[PDB]
DNA sequence: GTCCTATCGATCTTCGGAAGAGATTCAGAG
DNA sequence: CTCTGAATCTCTTCCCGCGCGCCGTAGGAC
């Protein structure tokens, strides 16, 4: 069987490896053996907004939205492992996309 | 059921009638 | 002139019963009485009865049903199970010869790991011949893509 | 509610309809993994009624706040639970079907109306032999049962200036050409005709039954079903067992059995399957 | 053994029968006909309404005890509509009327 | 292994019940 | 030639509580 694929986007570190932990400890306890969570690379946008409202111009406040991603691969997914996750509440705020092969 | 007290409300009602 | 003949059969066993004809009438040698047996079937619309292409012996009466898993004909009467018709034969032989994912809709997945599971649509992967249905994964509706034959309408 | 007499009374189809608020098609109930059941099915929950106490099947709503309102996820209606036990539906058959109790009784009803004998009655209906109807100018009685031997004259001796059909059809045709008064009129003039003291009393027990149907409002093609209501389901409830299995009822499984022989009857109708094989498809339909 | 309250039965929410079981016993044709031969009718009338049969007045019977208040509301036992079910699943239409 | 369709659709269902009554077929003759 | 007899068939009936104990779809195809 083919194994699936989550690809977790979040903008906070710690809320998203939390809901990684739940989610690898979840399909080891139901005996699904899983690949991952692998770290992909965090795209950090920025942005330099003039705080000024008229024209000082060199007052630059810079921001910057650091948005982070995790992979896990689960293999062979055994439909009582699928309840097991179908069930659950991930922890949202979270973005999760799953791929199937 | 239309016997003892039964028939006395049974009869009470066709006689108030 | 070897008129066809219908006989009723154990549904699930209808393969079973044409191949069983088809050694009987080898071994009991009555291969002059018996041309093939139909069990017509498409990507088999009735799960029932088999046609024969036979003669009337009652020879080949009681040989039919000698065949394991077979009752008999469907006939007016049991002394003559009658043949079919002219027409109807080759009726069965042309036959033998010859859904689109909406928004909103709610399937089922045909197979893989979400089969059976109340799925909603969500976008349309048309031109992919593919399909995105959302699921109730972590409590969301996040968005899951399949296959096309993964339809249960 | 109230009352102060009860009546009974053959119940006509489109009454039967009046009483059902479905028609169940797939004869399935509730998964063997999970418990929810399938729509259209003997437990149907836009049919009968929801499942759950208060809540609908796919969960929109779960208050009182709601009560009353019609979901668009599953379809079933979400109100009090109990309505499951009084909610009927009826299965529409493919094809015309003798009411068995009508049929083999003390007496055979449907024989004493059509003066007929229940043997040959029971083999018209399990599709033995044809009874020619409408015989036209033709050599053919009102009934006068004919083998497929003498159908097979008939075919050609005549054309179609007669009519010979095959089962319940060929009864209900005859039920439906039944001119009841007139008919009971004309035996209770023939009565005074003899004495046949073994034929009198038998007449005066066929006339009283004309009587009857004539002054209550029944019709005669009501004693052949051509829908057939189903129970609440909440009265036959598959209750599970120890571990994942659910009891085995006694009516579910009958139920289950007539609605795979009338869909595969619909089946072979709309792929045009031929005479013989429809006509042992429609007495199976009838035994089951 | 001796029942008060507890498992009702599903088909005809008449309590269970047994011992293994919460159960009550079984109120008989034969006791039927015995209390007909005297003239009680409200006995009857509770035995097969309220104690046994009529989920909504076993209820309504359950809070007045509680009260005090003694005074029983029968409606109509359950199992009879569920006959009436039973038969209307046929082809005869059996129904109640008002006058 | 799980998940599906279907009923001895090449048998022989038990002979160790009485009975009571209608229903349905058959005689001797008008 | 079919009318009243019997004669042979099917259908229906058999006290009532209690209390355990166990046992409870199947084969073959993907
Ligand atoms: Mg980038
Ligand atoms: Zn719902």
């Amino acid at each position: 069987n083919q194994r699936i694929r989550i690809r977790l986007k979040a903008f906070d570190h710690r809320l998203i490896d939390q809901a990684t932990a739940e989610i690898v400890e979840t399909a080891k306890r139901t005996g699904a053996q899983v690949r991952g969570p692998i770290p992909l690379p965090t795209r950090k946008e920025r942005f330099t907004v003039l705080i000024s409202p008229h024209v000082n111009k060199d007052a630059r406040d810079q921001y910057e939205i650091r948005t982070h991603l995790r992979l896990v691969d689960i293999v062979e997914p055994t439909e009582k492992t699928v309840d097991a996750l179908m069930r659950l509440d991930l922890a949202a705020g979270v973005d999760v996309q799953i791929s199937l092969g | 059921i239309p016997a003892g007290t039964g028939y006395a409300y049974h009869q009470d009602r066709m006689r108030r009638r | 002139k070897k008129r066809w003949y219908v006989v009723q059969a154990f549904s699930g066993f209808e393969g079973r019963v044409a191949t069983s004809l088809r050694e009987h009438i080898k071994l009991h040698n009555m291969e002059d009485l018996f041309g093939e047996v139909m069990v017509p079937t498409e990507e088999k619309f009735f799960p029932g009865y088999v046609l024969v292409q036979m003669v009337m012996n009652d020879a080949s009466w009681h040989l039919v049903r000698s065949v394991p898993r077979v009752m008999g004909f469907i006939g007016g009467t049991s002394d003559r199970p009658a043949p079919i018709s002219d027409k109807e034969v080759d009726a069965i032989m042309n036959r033998l010869q010859q859904t689109l994912f909406e928004p909103g809709e709610m399937v089922r997945v045909n197979d893989g790991p979400f089969a059976d599971f109340n799925g909603v649509v969500e976008e349309v992967d048309y031109e992919k011949s593919r399909l995105k249905v959302s699921v109730s994964i972590f409590g969301r509706a996040t968005p899951v893509e399949l296959d096309f034959s993964q339809v249960e309408k | 509610e109230e009352f102060d007499a009860i009546k009974i009374a053959l119940a006509s189809p489109d009454m039967i309809r009046s009483w059902s608020f479905g028609e169940v098609k797939k004869p399935e109930t509730i998964n063997y993994r999970t418990f929810k059941p399938e729509r259209d099915g003997l437990f149907c929950a836009r049919i009968f009624g929801p499942v759950k106490d208060y809540e609908c099947l796919c969960g929109k709503y779960k208050r009182l706040k709601h009560r009353g309102v019609i979901c668009e996820k599953c379809g079933v209606e979400v109100t009090q639970t109990k309505v499951r036990r009084e909610r009927m539906g009826h299965i529409e058959l493919a094809s015309p079907t003798a009411h068995i109790w009508f049929l083999k009784s003390l007496p055979s009803r449907i024989g004493l109306l059509l003066d007929m004998p229940l043997r040959d009655i029971e083999r018209v209906l399990y599709f033995e032999s044809y009874v020619v109807i409408e015989g036209g100018m033709t050599n053919l009685e009102r009934q006068q049962i004919l083998t497929e031997e003498q159908y097979l004259d008939a075919l050609e001796e005549f054309g179609d200036e007669f009519d010979a059909k095959m089962g319940a059809e060929a009864i209900q045709a005859l039920l439906k050409s039944m001119d009841l008064e007139q008919e009971c009129e004309q035996l209770r003039e023939e009565l005074n005709e003899t004495n046949s003291e073994t034929k009198r009393k038998k007449l005066t027990k066929r006339i009283k039954l004309l009587e009857a149907f004539v002054q209550s409002g029944n019709k005669p093609e009501w004693m052949i079903l051509t829908v057939l209501p189903v129970l609440p389901p909440d009265l036959r409830p598959l209750v599970p067992l120890d571990g994942g299995r659910f009891a085995t009822s006694d009516l579910n499984d009958l139920y289950r059995r007539v609605i795979n022989r009338n869909n595969r009857l619909k089946r072979l109708l709309d792929l045009a399957a031929p005479d013989i094989i429809v006509r042992n498809e429609k007495r199976m339909l009838q035994e089951a | 053994h001796a029942r008060s309250t507890g498992s009702y039965s599903l088909v005809t929410q008449q309590p269970l029968g047994g011992k293994a079981q919460f159960g009550g016993q079984r109120f008989g044709e034969m006791e039927v006909w015995a209390l007909e031969a005297y003239g009680a009718a409200y006995t009857l009338q509770e035995m097969l309404t309220v104690k046994s049969d009529d989920v909504n007045g076993r209820t309504k019977m359950y809070k007045n005890i509680v009260d005090g208040n003694h005074q029983m509301e029968p409606g109509m036992p359950e199992s009879f509509n569920v006959l009436l079910k039973e038969i209307r699943s046929l082809g005869i239409n059996i129904e109640l009327e008002d006058e």
